[PDB]
């Protein structure tokens, strides 16, 4: 069983969003698919369901602006919402009970931001290791991911080969209205000249992909 | 309509202790209650459905109970891997609704932060801005204070900070604070310092660099 959703992105207030959920491992003629959303640091909210038989039920608070449809032969379910409000900003999930009594299977989520701002890819700067980022045999280095919008960004190190000791911090909203975040990793201080460390940034809303080598300075 | 109330909002337990999470319904929802686990950067995962049925692959230490309006999730002996937000939901009647979530964190021994400082990159300085980053790595408990100083002047209003969720491997936090100046202002001063207060430190610790070194 798998549910895969379309990508995250920005939409303007008063306009409309669309999300596609592509399912595999089960048939839409036997199982209903629901939509649920989670505003960024809050709880879950159920939006509605299209049942296997094709009828729908919606959250009464939203039903005037919500539509769920599906294409059985393409194993696709569609969410549409219009007259968007700023507080429609949320992580949107497709899910199904499957054969269970709760939401047993979930899509990976689609982060939808409702705003009149621009989409902007980030600048990526090194946080260079030095004497001032070393504590005995352990050194810290990182990368600053600055001035992007909307959320989210993905950060990996050495394309994901390096995961131990990585801390990617929650982004902060700067006074400019753009996000900034850091990602750091700690490594043996003796390794700083002997290993290549690259931060990989992916900003899907803009298709910005940047690789930044992080080296000691002189 | 049906409001689900989870309590407490947060709790802190030592490893090996039994954890109890509470969820209350504003109307009788019989046994149509589920519990979900959610870790950072992950979708929710089903733990319990039908109030008491453990979902596939869920460890035996997780148990659900209750009926009508009072529901409980217990973790018999909590482990590091259980740090997460926990959500309850009712599917008894439309619209289906969820609680607001309970955050579970772990207690451990006090641990002082390692403090690191990073000057702005040359590439950023070319563009007209300077970000200075102070990193507090692997500390416990979460409460900490970061004070920026520029040529001994205490700064206010020009920094932002962010804290990670508690780490499953060692139960610590880390914190990053960014001080932002224009290139023009950055070039005017020599000393940039962050001073850190934490209960694991005898006295506040300072980490600094000098723009002319
Ligand atoms: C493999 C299989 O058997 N597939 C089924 C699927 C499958 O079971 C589901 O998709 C889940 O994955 O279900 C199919 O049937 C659907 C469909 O028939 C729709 C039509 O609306 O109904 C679905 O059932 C839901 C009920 O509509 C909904 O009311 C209940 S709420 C939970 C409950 N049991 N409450 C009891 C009291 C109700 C509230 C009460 N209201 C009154 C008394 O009026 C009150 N006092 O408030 O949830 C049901 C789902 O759990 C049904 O599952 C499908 O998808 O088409 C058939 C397919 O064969
Ligand atoms: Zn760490
Ligand atoms: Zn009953
Ligand atoms: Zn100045």
């Amino acid at each position: 069983v798998q549910l895969k959703q379309s990508g995250p992105g920005l939409v303007a207030p008063s306009q409309s969003l669309s999300i596609t959920c592509t399912v595999s491992g089960f048939s839409l003629t036997s199982f209903g698919v629901h939509w649920v959303r989670q505003p960024p640091g809050k709880g879950l909210e159920w939006l509605g369901v299209i049942w296997a038989v094709g009828s729908t039920n919606y959250n009464s608070a939203l039903m005037s602006r919500l539509s769920i449809s599906k294409d059985n032969s393409k194993s696709q379910v569609f969410l549409k919402m219009n007259s968007l409000q700023i507080d429609d900003t949320a992580m949107y999930y497709c899910a199904t009970y499957g054969n269970y009594g709760g939401f047993a299977y979930w899509g990976q989520g689609t982060l939808v931001t409702v705003s009149s701002a621009s989409t902007k890819g980030p600048s990526v700067f090194p946080l260079a290791p030095s004497s001032k980022s070393t504590s005995g045999g352990t050194a810290a280095l990182g990368c600053l991911v600055k001035d992007y919008f909307p959320e989210p960004v993905t950060v990996s190190w050495n394309s994901g080969a390096l995961t131990s000791g990585v801390h990617t911090f929650p982004a902060v909203l700067q006074s400019s209205g753009l996000y900034s975040l850091s990602s750091v990793v700690t490594v043996p201080s003796s390794s700083l000249g002997t290993q290549t460390y690259i931060c990989n940034v992916n900003h899907k809303p803009s298709n910005t992909k940047v690789d930044k080598k992080v080296e000691p300075k002189s | 309509d049906i409001q689900m109330t989870q309590s407490p909002k947060s709790m802190s337990m030592s490893v090996g202790e039994r954890v109890t999470l509470s969820c209350k319904a504003s109307e009788n929802v019989h046994t149509y209650v589920s519990w979900y686990q959610q870790k950072p950067e992950q979708s929710p995962k089903l733990l319990i459905y039908g109030a008491s049925n453990r979902y596939t692959g869920v460890p035996d230490r997780f148990t659900g109970s209750g009926s009508a309006t009072d529901f409980t999730l217990t973790i018999s002996s909590v482990q590091a891997e259980d740090l997460a937000d926990y959500h309850c939901g009712q599917t008894y009647t439309y619209p289906f609704t969820f609680g607001s979530g309970t955050k579970l964190e772990l207690k451990r021994t006090v641990a002082a932060p390692s403090v690191f400082i990073f000057p702005p990159s040359d590439e950023q300085l070319k563009s007209g801005t300077a970000s200075v980053v102070c990193l507090l790595n692997n500390f416990y408990p979460r409460e900490a204070k970061v004070q920026w100083k520029v040529d001994n002047a205490l700064q206010s209003g020009n920094s932002q900070e962010s804290v990670t969720e508690q780490d499953s491997k060692d139960s610590t936090y880390s914190l990053s604070s960014t001080l932002t100046l224009s290139k023009a202002d950055y070039e005017k001063h020599k000393v940039y310092a962050c001073e850190v207060t934490h209960q694991g430190l005898s006295s506040p610790v300072t980490k600094s660099f000098n723009r002319g070194e």
